[PDB]
């Protein structure tokens, strides 16, 4: 009623003042520069040690071991230069949906349909990996963890609702209930003080993980959003959505900057990543294989075609040096 | 260089043998997806013989390693994580058969999931297995209350003889598919080793054509 | 009156079409089953399969120049020695290969059970070395005497000498006689009791299964395997029962007359030849998701 | 009633954020992208003689 229109008008002010902000296209202003996105990718190691679908992927700081977690009900840490598997943690629930790795590499996480942030520690004194911590607070299933530091971690799962937690203490000191559809996606900025997060109403939510506020609400999809990744700088971000389209937006002008559409493609976009200079984006769809689009002049760089299933989740290297990316084969590839 | 790469080596392919051997032992579980708008018929079942995100139940009926998922406990978008039930050897429906007179319309709710997942495209090949629930209630509920009260074009006595055909009839003309999915229908009794052997019977029968696939006969 | 011309060409363009589609195939096979698709039970047993063909279809060739010369081989006796019992190998891994997969497909269909807990990849392994050792150990007498003989006329032929001394010509001939019966006796027990019935039984079995239960909603399911069981009916039984009639009266064959039974034996030795080229095209390429990974691989 | 008031004081509350140009955000953008040019291995190819992958 006359709240309901409060609410309407509000929008309807929002809306003009980005219009009005908006004085001509982000893509127009590189328009003059030249394209080097132009480069060849292929297969330079190939991981095979999971018997069912990955799901989720995750880098480390120093760009040597990677996490992958699978249907199987196995966790395994990955050495990326000798490909040899570091660990392999057992998992009690078999159905998982999503993985983080610390920037220390002391634990790693691991969430999916049973609602339980089980954290992993790999620094331990026994040779056999045990559980650190179980976070059993959620209601829906996790769809994407993130460390911060080694005693906080900030889990998303599909209640509407985002959580920061603490290991030590196992309950949350924060909740996030601005979101109104299921929250699919997450990602820090480099710094970690705010993160966006990407939920089923086809909107994604700024917020701070010291306050705990929802700064500001992008709305520029008209799918569900399945990825979102910070740009380097961490002055952007782009999220991926069902629709086929990856949008990125910016902290300040706060509307659709870059619009990476294609008419040839309509299958949805499970993973969003940038490189180390942001330059080139790292995309996954579900025809079976990823893309490379140019972040500054909103064209499909290169085709990365190597994967037998769609891909889950992909990330870049924190040095950029190269790019890995699983599927539902069970064989996990690091492209450079 | 090449004495902690040997360990390093060693230890990944130590590791590797006990994910195949894992592996293994995964793969010889049977899994059967449970879902449902009956959240109060599916609890009779999993109760019915011997043996917080979703449960899992694991039980061996013949020489056969069961494993049984309850889901219904998830209230989420369906889309979003019923992919990873891609891999189920056979989803087991249970649904009450007294729902047709409640509001919650709580049969055509039961209607509607039962179409929605029979299109899915990670089922196209994965044949479901159905369960009606609270056959024993059902036949008493329809002497009082007639069962056309939500079905707008039934024409028929009300008896349990033909009532109940014709619920099954309806559930399995629902599917856009009836070469890849067979649906096994059954009328859940008191008996609690009966409960369990249709599943045993059924799970047969899509394990018959899972080999079939594989061997390349079909 | 003699259409000797005629069948001598019909065996060689039969020798020659087997010989290059059996290659194609198997390396196809081979490739797609090795690289592009992941390991599994019929999967390892395929790619056994195909192993086996297409080793004897590379050593086709040397048959085709032995042929080409009729009784003289132009290569040495160690070559002889390695082809001839190469080829053994083949043929025997084959013939072991398809009953081990009739009595797979007999026991993943009359007991799911066994089939979802035993049957694995490594249990398959295990059971895979089984007709291997077998066909090794009954070809042992080959490699133990196949030294290539020659002859007066001047034509070197490889053939089964049965005594490295001849102490005389007749004690030699009666000596080749009874190995000779003796393993026909053998090869035809172990080739054809065994294999073909099994084989017969387990698809019998199906059959009569799918049909009782209501388990097949297409005749793909019947039409397959009554298509692989005549295939290998049509290719095996007529050479083997040429091979017995051949073993019983093998002391008049060996004298040197009836050239009627050497032609036949060798037109049905082309013909089972022809099941070794026939396979993957019904055991492998048959199957829906064997041509998609192909075509997809291509 | 609760969740619709607090919505509205959301988008309220929210309002009063310091926006910027858009070219000068676009060209912030690509100012860090050219500076960071030169150390992006996914641009520039890596010879493989400090190349970890080979």
């Amino acid at each position: 009623d006359q709240l309901r229109q409060e609410a309407e008008q509000l929008k309807n002010q929002i809306r003009d003042a980005r219009k009005a902000c908006a004085d001509a296209t982000l893509s127009q202003i590189t328009n003059n520069i030249d394209p080097v996105g132009r480069i060849q990718m292929r297969t330079r190691r190939t991981l095979r040690g999971h018997l069912a679908k990955i799901y989720a992927m995750h880098w480390g700081t120093d760009s040597r071991l990677l996490v992958s977690a699978s249907q199987d009900g196995k966790l395994i840490i990955w050495d990326s230069y000798t490909t040899n598997k570091v660990h392999a943690i057992p998992l009690r629930s078999s159905w998982v949906m999503t993985c983080a790795y610390a920037p220390s590499g002391n634990y790693v996480a691991c969430g999916g349909l049973d609602n339980i942030c089980s954290i992993y520690n790999l620094k331990t004194r026994e040779g056999n990996v045990r559980v650190s911590r179980e976070l059993a607070g959620h209601t829906g299933y996790l769809s994407c963890c993130r460390f911060l530091d080694d005693n906080q971690i900030v889990t998303s799962s599909g209640d509407t609702t985002c959580a920061l937690w603490d290991i030590e203490t196992g309950q949350q000191t924060t909740t996030f209930t601005g979101h109104t559809g299921d929250v699919m996606s997450l990602s820090l900025a480099p710094d970690t003080r705010l993160f966006v997060s990407g939920a089923c109403d086809a909107s994604a939510k700024l917020w701070d993980v010291r306050e705990g506020m929802c700064r500001q609400t992008f709305t520029g999809h008209e799918s569900d959003i399945n990825a979102i990744c910070f740009f380097p700088n961490g002055n952007a971000f782009a999220t991926g959505s069902d629709d086929a389209t990856c949008r990125l937006f910016d902290l300040r002008a706060d509307q659709e900057l870059m619009t990476y559409s294609h008419d040839n493609i309509i299958c949805g976009i499970t993973s969003v990543s940038f490189s180390k200079s942001g330059r080139l984006l790292l995309a996954g769809y579900d025809d079976f294989n990823c893309n490379v689009w140019d972040a500054l002049k909103a064209d499909r760089a290169g085709v990365l075609a190597g994967h037998d299933n769609r891909v889950s989740c992909l990330g870049v290297t924190d040095d950029g040096m190269a790019v890995a990316t699983g599927s539902w084969d069970s064989f996990l590839k690091i492209w450079n | 260089l090449s004495a902690e790469d040997k360990a390093a080596v060693e230890r990944s392919k130590m590791i590797d043998r006990n994910l195949r051997e894992d592996g293994e032992k995964a793969a010889r579980e049977v899994k059967l997806l449970l879902l449902g708008a009956g959240e109060s018929g599916k609890c009779t079942i999993v109760k019915q013989m011997k043996i917080t995100g979703i449960v899992e139940t694991h039980f061996t009926f013949k020489d056969l390693h069961f494993k049984m998922f309850d889901v219904t406990a998830q209230r989420s978008e369906r889309k979003k994580w019923i992919h990873c039930f891609e891999g189920v050897t056979a989803i087991i429906f249970c649904v009450a058969l007294s729902d047709y007179d409640l509001v919650l319309n709580r049969m055509h709710a039961s209607m509607k999931l039962f179409d929605s997942i029979c299109n899915n495209k990670w089922f196209t090949d994965t044949s479901i297995i159905l369960f009606l629930n609270k056959k024993d209630l059902f036949e008493e509920k329809i002497k009082k209350s007639p069962l056309t009260i939500c079905y707008p074009e039934y024409a028929g006595s009300n008896t349990y003889e033909e009532a109940a055909a014709y619920i099954q009839c309806q559930f399995e003309d629902l599917n856009k598919r009836k070469d890849t999915k067979e649906i096994y229908t059954h009328f859940t009794c008191s008996t609690d080793t009966k409960n369990v052997q249709f599943v045993f019977d059924a799970v047969t029968d899509v394990i018959i054509k899972n080999n079939l696939k594989d061997c390349g006969l079909f | 009156s003699a259409g000797y011309l005629f069948l001598d060409i019909i065996t060689y363009l039969v020798f020659a079409v087997t010989f290059v589609l059996g290659v194609l195939g198997n390396g196809l096979v081979i490739w797609v089953a090795g690289f592009r698709m992941t390991h599994t039970v019929t999967t390892i047993s395929y790619l056994n399969l195909a192993v086996a063909d297409f080793c004897f279809t590379s050593t086709l060739p040397f048959f085709m120049v032995r042929k080409a010369m009729g009784g003289h081989w132009p290569f040495g006796w160690f070559l002889c020695k390695f082809v001839f019992t190469i080829v053994d190998i083949n043929l025997f891994g084959s013939v072991f290969l398809i009953a081990l997969i009739a009595l797979d497909r007999c026991v993943c269909v009359l007991h799911p059970v066994w089939t979802q807990n035993h049957r694995t990849v490594s249990l398959a392994k295990k059971v895979i070395i089984g007709p291997w050792v077998m066909a090794l150990l009954l070809t042992l007498p080959v490699i133990i005497r196949v030294t290539t003989v020659p002859g007066k006329t001047g034509t070197v032929a490889c053939t089964f000498n049965f005594s490295p001394w001849t102490n005389d010509p007749k004690e030699r001939i009666n000596v080749a006689v009874a190995m000779l019966t003796v393993r026909g006796i053998i090869r035809f027990i172990i080739g054809f009791s065994a294999p073909m019935s099994i084989v017969a039984v387990s698809y019998g079995l199906i059959a009569t299964k799918i049909h009782k239960q209501g388990l097949i909603k297409s005749s793909r399911p019947l039409r397959v395997l009554s298509f692989v069981a005549a295939a290998f009916f049509l290719c095996w039984s007529p050479y083997q029962v040429v091979a017995l009639i051949a073993t019983v009266r093998i002391r008049e064959l060996l004298q040197g007359m009836y050239k009627e039974i050497g032609i036949a034996v060798d037109v049905t030795s082309a013909l089972a030849f022809f099941n070794s080229c026939l396979n993957p095209m019904l055991y492998v390429f048959m199957g829906q998701d064997f041509r998609e990974r192909l075509i997809h691989a291509l | 009633i609760a969740q619709a008031r607090k919505l509205v004081e959301q988008l309220k509350m929210e309002a009063n954020i310091d926006r910027i140009k858009v070219s000068k955000a676009a060209a912030d953008l690509m100012a860090y992208c050219e500076a960071h040019a030169k150390e992006d291995p996914l641009l520039t190819p890596v010879p493989a003689s400090e190349n970890p992958f080979r």
